[PDB]
């Protein structure tokens, strides 16, 4: 028993991380076969980051200007192109530790592990959700751009995020591995703001199921509810309306615990309206929305990789 | 405020 | 910016995980050089686990009774011995993935990453603290014994925990890698209970410093307190006493923020007596105690490995 | 309840 924010083992991703320097700017790159992928703003100087003309900046850059280091091995850049907001640096060597991998675009509400890196080297691992407003609530400093988010299934690493930048509320924005941002953000130090965020209702219900699995029951055996009455309440508190699809998604947990989804909904309804009254669920005094139903099934069953 | 490229 | 429960990268540890089967009992082992370390209760049947005499039980075993699988390759056991509550099985092949490593015994209030494993395969990684009562609040199912906790320093893995058992309140107990239990617990399915726990004061302060470093300052005030007065309040709220060694350990954080430790202590005293008035600190409605001062420095400085 | 060996 017990329930923790649990990240995927990072070993397969650690072997792909490299350092990319251009001028005075250093960040991380992702080394897969003979290509290193990295944020394009590695070509900026500190005077270029307000209104960067990336096309013109890349023109005045040649291959030898990209210093790429894998551990204590220098890679040779033999070609460069810019794709959306990433650079693709062709190197003279294939990464022998390249794992089986996919590039995917994740949906808001889904979660992933982040391997936070500096100087091409792993610093730590933690779990994030893609918020509805397309930011993530990460832990990133200067030099972390190029760190990636991923999921693992068997032996296949699905990369879904590459980090680029921090917004003024201290949240983070980045791209998929094609270099296309999540959300209406651009890689420039212009005035930008995250949009209003909502709470991931289906994840909160999954975590409540996790808590029941682990013997927390004080919030249960509420008078039941219907879907519409639940959504009337949910939207008052900035929760995403619940759909039959979301109800369908929660079946496996509902069946496992023997608590009907709409009964959990009624427990959540009461929690929204009355709070927890100083009490805690799985060590938290706030409703947690960064565990998906799969995250719960995966941790409470013991799926391995 | 301005975004910060990291 | 941002502050997350961040685990160490796990790749160096992943390559040390193996599976150990003895009869119908399976759990995990740690393969370093030509030795596999694992909890000794792998030799138990289910009827053995009430009041085992492990000396007798081990005498009754031979090398051929231990099936050790490193993925798909079976490692042949050529020697066995017991050290307190761990088994040391000598194998005929040294792990070619053995990292630079140390065995350390950690103190209550220190943290570490857990690589949770089943059948010698990693399922996920997460960060734990050794509670003052010598338990840990982990996420462990049956089959997870022999999972290890660790810290990394430079390129050296410091293994500090091996998981053995779950206590009835759902918390976890284990040994160092020399097989000595943390706390007054024994590896037998008898009636055992964790002592009353307390909150790790120096860690709450470290985390309050993290909050300030990340722009959360609403809880600060103009007051200072003495160490003695603060500890009279600490004792009332079941917090560990703050010592002058703890004040010194907070030195990097007081330096970075300009907030003296006894000035932060006046904030903490006010939070304890008054609560948070519906506000949050670093996304939490509770005072968090599982970050050490070094954990804050590591994350907010970008220390890598 | 008793301890549970995992």
């Amino acid at each position: 028993s017990g329930f923790r924010k649990m990240a995927f083992p990072s070993g397969k991703v650690e072997g792909c991380m490299v350092q990319v320097t251009c001028g005075t700017t250093t960040l991380n790159g992702l080394w897969l076969d003979d290509v290193v992928y990295c944020p394009r703003h590695v070509i900026c100087t500190s005077e270029d980051m307000l209104n960067p003309n990336y096309e013109d900046l890349l023109i005045r850059k040649s291959n030898h200007n990209f210093l790429v280091q894998a551990g204590n091995v220098q890679l040779r850049v033999i070609g460069h192109s810019m794709q959306n907001c990433v650079l693709k640096l062709k190197v003279d060597t294939a990464n022998p530790k390249t794992p089986k991998y996919k590039f995917v675009r994740i949906q808001p509400g889904q979660t992933f592990s982040v391997l936070a890196c500096y100087n091409g080297s792993p610093s730590g691992v933690y779990q994030c959700a893609m918020r509805p407003n397309f930011t993530i609530k990460g832990s990133f400093l200067n030099g972390s751009a190029g760190s990636v988010g991923f999921n693992i299934d068997y032996d296949c690493v699905s990369f879904c995020y590459m980090h680029h930048m921090e917004l003024p509320t201290g949240v983070h924005a980045g791209t998929d591995l094609e270099g296309n941002f999540y959300g209406p953000f651009v890689d420039r130090q212009t005035a930008q703001a995250a949009g209003t965020d909502t709470t991931i209702t289906v994840n909160v219900l999954a975590w409540l199921y996790a808590a029941v699995i682990n013997g927390d029951r004080w919030f249960l055996n509420r008078f039941t509810t219907t879907l519409n009455d639940f959504n009337l309440v949910a939207m008052k508190y900035n929760y995403e309306p619940l759909t039959q699809d979301h109800v369908d998604i929660l079946g496996p947990l509902s069946a496992q615990t023997g608590i009907a989804v709409l009964d959990m909904c009624a427990s959540l309804k009461e929690l929204l309206q009355n709070g927890m009254n100083g009490r805690t669920i799985l060590g938290s005094a706030l409703l947690e929305d960064e565990f998906t139903p799969f995250d719960v099934v995966r941790q409470c069953s013991g799926v391995t990789f | 405020t301005s975004a910060v490229l990291q």
